[PDB]
RNA sequence: GCGCGGAUAGCUCAGUCGGUAGAGCAGGGGAUUGAAAAUCCCCGUGUCCUUGGUUCGAUUCCGAGUCCGCGCA
RNA sequence: UAGUCCGGAUUGGAGUCUGCAACUCGACUCCAUGAAGUCGGAAUCGCUAGUAAUCGUGGAUCAGAAUGCCACGGUGAAUAC
RNA sequence: UGGGGUAUCGCCAAGCGGUAAGGCACCGGAUUCUGAUUCCGGCAUUCCGAGGUUCGAAUCCUCGUACCCCAGCCA
RNA sequence: UCCUCCUAAAGAGUAACGGAGGAGCACGAAGGUUGGCUAAUCCUGGUCGGACAUCAGGAGGUUAGUGCAAUGGCAUAAGCCAGCUUGACUGCGAGCGUGACGGCGCGAGCAGGUGCGAAAGCAGGUCAUAGUGAUCCGGUGGUUCUGAAUGGAAGGGCCAUC
RNA sequence: ACUUACCAACCCGAUGCAAACUGCGAAUACCGGAGAAUGUUAUCACGGGAGACACACGGCGGGUGCUAACGUCCGUC
RNA sequence: GCCUGGCGGCCGUAGCGCGGUGGUCCCACCUGACCCCAUGCCGAACUCAGAAGUGAAACGCCGUAGCGCCGAUGGUAGUGUGGGGUCUCCCCAUGCGAGAGUAGGGAACUGCCAGGCA
């Protein structure tokens, strides 16, 4: 699970996730696994999918995970009431708008980059869609 | 003034020579010499700088400046701004004579003497050296010596380079093993 | 420099066993008897007698 | 704090006083200030650090 | 473990450009010399910027560091 | 830089100056010429201006650059700047100290009339 | 299901920035003794529970399991 | 009255002898070096008169190797209610 | 989970921001036929781990660890 | 209770048992002025000297410093060093800011007297924003302002102050 | 002093994230000035009388909550 | 007209870096220091008296875009008002409209005074 080494301050507000995204290309690799919908992906689902990824086609390839984590996320305990302060953090996600690449990969057929990205895209919570490495 | 009128005719004349310089001020010439005795034993006794001061008082013809630590390291049990060296600025005729007194006299009652190292440029040309002892300077009284203390000199001089230092120094004979 | 904060620095004569009769200005206060000068000391036959 | 109140008597006939606060456990020393006294109007030499 | 905070203070630019001051007023309450005192103002012991003439505020942008200068012009 | 380093120490007096909106006698001192100019209180235009640089001034003199030179320039100053209606400046001393021969270009600006 | 403590030599247990596996007892050899006990010295083929991974290198670090025990609305 | 003209360990260099052969691993000499040690904690030992103490000399073993052992003499006590 | 306390030589336990004190033990000597007792000498922890303030931290502050004590209630 | 940032929606203000930190002082120089100076860190050379105490040179650019949090400032330095000093003055104050009010803040200039500077000038504390407590009651010094027949005094007032 | 499948500072190239990051930076809002039309002075000051200081939902911007609540706390309509 | 010095406007299309050149005057380094003055040591700096020597450094000027810097057009993001949906997010009409990037520009421009040369 992935994780900044070291934050600044442990709780974040939660804001919203509003527009498009920045990582649009696939820059590192050759083919990419792109996000189409919104939402917002664990540190788990991350981990979740990478091993789908590398299981799926063995350790040759090479594989850049183009999302990090890095926004925390409180919850408040069972039986709790509300107010008291803000919960504690539990997990860490990395905010998706449509247009990022979530994964890259390079050095396989594109038959087997289809195959691990159906494979690991059934780990997420977001609709995604495959995307190859396009010349300007 | 003797190594100063040597430099000002066979110096100058040499190098302009050596090097293929056009002007005739674009030579090496020897800035100042800064004489550092950095004590540091004085963390807990004054008098032991005061006596340093006192031989670096002989050793040029001037009373030194006591210089304070810049920052503080516990690594030494110093604090910012306590007095832990001393240093004479010599510049001018008191850099020649010094400087002659220095290779003339000094450099040779040096115990084991087998030469000065080439290879203590800073890349600038600027020269640095270290003595072990005091009383190879002939104005320390061996008799009145309470703890052996060496320092170190350094000719800082307007070469560019340090084979161009080399030859500076090196015209006045200044060892060089 | 300034005024009687720095020793007396007068000129003097330093000879050595060398016959090197030298006078310079040093803050002695007295004159002087040497035996190496850097004309005759064993620099060069010291590092003959050295490598040898 | 530990830092005590005095008053600044004049040296003048007068009783005007200044007043203001020292530290009495490092400067142990009294405390003379050419103030303005201003029943005499003129700047004379104030006493008496408390 | 928190839960607090000091009250506001009511800084920033009380006179804008163009506008007619009297002499005295203040131009703009603030917190180091974000803006610079320039022609006819003066800047207080807290860093505040006066009107010490009669005029117009004029906001301006002087110098080789691009500070941001406030001049009255007489008026 | 010696002459950047000048420049930063006239500055606080010249935005001072340039701040009031008084009549400033810049002074410039050279190893061998000593400058002297009234500049009007929008600093761009000048007024007076004498130096050892005009012969009318270095003829009469045995060397440039000393402390004759600089009290002929303060009295020539001083005689050309009360010609042209000028009495009342103040002194920018441009980043020397003033003490040797900016001080004798002073004094004698002083003497011969300008007030400040 | 969740939170914990355990699995290291025949036995009973130690063991943190990852560095050639530790102790006591047991067992074996030697010294000693008339002989033995005792005492002293020497000696460990331990998948450090299994299995993958990281590292030049894992008892030790990460991922997943097996068994034992303790506690829980 | 000093770690000193005490003390001689240790160490460097130069040697002599014996012995096929002195590196491991001799003895002695010369020059240089010049530690520790300033009367020894608990405790402990020997001696009753030519004794203890102290000073030298010899011998056996042995090519060479004793501060040990076995002998020999010189000076020579104290104390025993 | 909160509040409080402790961590200092092999063990129990003192430490005042400028130095680490005690007992038992252990090591060496002595007494003793030998061991225990005894007597004479010693040693000894850079102070739980990390960061910070200070000229300077066992000492002060913060965080983590490990172990104790008190509370964790009315419904 | 007070200070700093964010929340706070580009003027001000803005809540929650929202997220983070600090204050309840220090200083007679750490204030005033005049004159001067410019950091951190790294590399190289150099007696003891070491990763890091002093020296010299170079790179570097304020990543430094600012008596103490944070933010905004700072090179003309508000940072650092030295000389002389008491403006850390007294009476006022055009005009403003800020509060429901009590109150709080900024202030050119005027008068008296002063310091620094050759002078222009600058100085009514500190780079700024925290370092605090109304009224009553009472204590101390000054001032005939009052002073229950009258002259005093007591007490009260006013100014300073605890 | 000799080798090395391991990690890795700084620097450079490429890729993202930030309420408490900004070498950039809107729309809007706000303040000020001028001008036309419209509006029963709608504005300000002073004085008499109040009431009210439990708000609710809905849009938009947010905090908290689980971007849960006909939840809670703000800003604005 | 060219060059140099001073004081400004302007504040990177103006700064950096690499290369070339200048000294009759100017400037800088320089020469000396008992004096004016100065160094918590030192005429290094500050200061004074000068002018032998060099433009080496510095500074100015001329080239050179390796970088910094400026920077459209178009599109994108956002957003005021009105409306809509599948409504933690978007779409429509309409008004405003970036940041980044691209083409490109680019090694400044200028005022007053003074001196030297033609
Ligand atoms: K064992
Ligand atoms: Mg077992
Ligand atoms: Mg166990």
């Amino acid at each position: 699970m992935l994780q900044p080494k070291r934050t600044k301050f442990r709780k974040m507000h939660k804001g919203r996730n509003r527009g498009l995204a920045q990582g649009t290309d696939v820059s590192f690799g050759s083919f990419g696994l792109k996000a189409v919908g919104r939402g917002r992906l664990t540190a788990r689902q991350i981990e979740a999918a990478r091993r789908a990824m590398t299981r799926a086609v063995k350790r040759q390839g090479k594989i850049w995970i183009r999302v990090f984590p890095d926004k925390p996320i409180t919850e408040k305990p069972l039986a709790v009431r509300m107010g008291k302060g803000k919960g504690n953090v539990e997990y860490w996600v990395a905010l998706i708008q449509p247009g990022k690449v979530l994964y890259e990969m390079d050095g396989v057929p594109e038959e087997l980059a289809r195959e691990a990205f159906k494979l690991a895209a059934a780990k997420l919570p977001i609709k995604t869609t495959f995307v190859t490495k396009t010349v300007m | 003034a003797k190594l100063h009128d040597y430099y000002k005719d066979e110096v100058v004349k040499k190098l302009m020579t050596e090097f293929n310089y056009n002007s005739v001020m674009q030579v090496p010439r020897v800035e100042k010499i800064t004489l550092n005795m950095g004590v540091g034993e004085a963390i807990a006794d004054k008098k032991l700088l005061d006596n340093a001061a006192a031989d670096l008082a002989a050793i040029s013809g001037q009373k030194p400046l006591i210089t304070k630590a810049r920052k503080s390291v516990a690594g030494f049990k110093i604090r910012q701004g306590y007095p832990i060296g001393c240093k004479v600025t010599l510049r001018g005729e008191r850099m020649w004579e010094f400087f002659e007194r220095l290779i003339t006299i000094a450099v040779p009652r040096i115990r084991d003497f087998r030469g000065l190292s080439a290879k203590s440029f800073d890349g600038r040309g600027n020269y640095s050296m270290g003595v072990r002892e005091q009383i190879i300077f002939p104005e320390i009284d061996y008799d009145k010596v309470d703890r052996v203390r060496g320092l170190d000199i350094t000719i800082t001089t307007t070469a560019k380079s340090d084979e161009e230092g080399r030859a500076l120094l090196a015209a006045f004979d200044f060892p060089f093993r | 420099m300034k005024k009687d904060i720095h020793p007396k620095y007068e000129e003097i004569t330093a000879s050595c066993s060398c016959g090197n009769v030298m006078k310079i200005r040093s803050t002695v206060g007295h004159d002087l008897n040497l035996d190496v000068c850097s004309k005759c000391h064993p620099f060069f036959t010291g590092k003959q007698r050295d490598v040898a | 704090g530990i830092r005590e109140k005095i008053k600044l008597v004049s040296s003048a006939g007068t009783g005007h006083f200044y007043t203001t606060t020292k530290n009495k456990r490092t400067k142990p020393e009294k405390l003379e200030l050419k103030k303005f006294d201003p029943v005499v109007r003129q700047h004379v030499i104030y006493k008496e650090a408390k | 473990r928190n839960g607090r905070d000091s009250e506001a203070k009511r800084l920033g630019v009380k006179r804008f450009g163009g506008e007619s001051v009297l002499a005295g007023s203040i131009i703009v309450r603030q917190r180091g010399t974000k803006f610079h005192a320039g022609a006819n103002v003066g800047c207080g012991r807290d860093h505040t910027l006066f009107a010490k003439a009669d005029g117009k505020v004029k906001f301006e942008v002087k110098g080789p560091k691009n500070r941001k200068f406030i001049s009255i012009e007489a008026e | 830089d010696k002459k950047s380093a000048r420049i930063r120490r006239a500055t606080r007096a010249r935005r001072k100056l340039q701040e009031l909106g008084a009549t400033r006698l810049v002074v410039h001192r050279t190893p061998r010429h000593i400058y002297a100019q009234v500049i009007a209180p929008n600093g761009s235009e000048v007024l007076v201006a004498a130096s050892t640089v005009e012969k009318a001034i270095a003829e009469q003199l045995k060397y440039t650059g000393n402390k004759d030179a600089a009290a002929a320039v303060g009295k020539a100053v001083a005689e050309r700047a009360l010609e042209k209606g000028i009495k009342d400046v103040s002194f920018d001393r441009s980043g020397f100290q003033y003490h040797g021969r900016v001080q004798a270009l002073a004094d004698a600006a002083r003497e011969a009339g300008l007030q400040f």
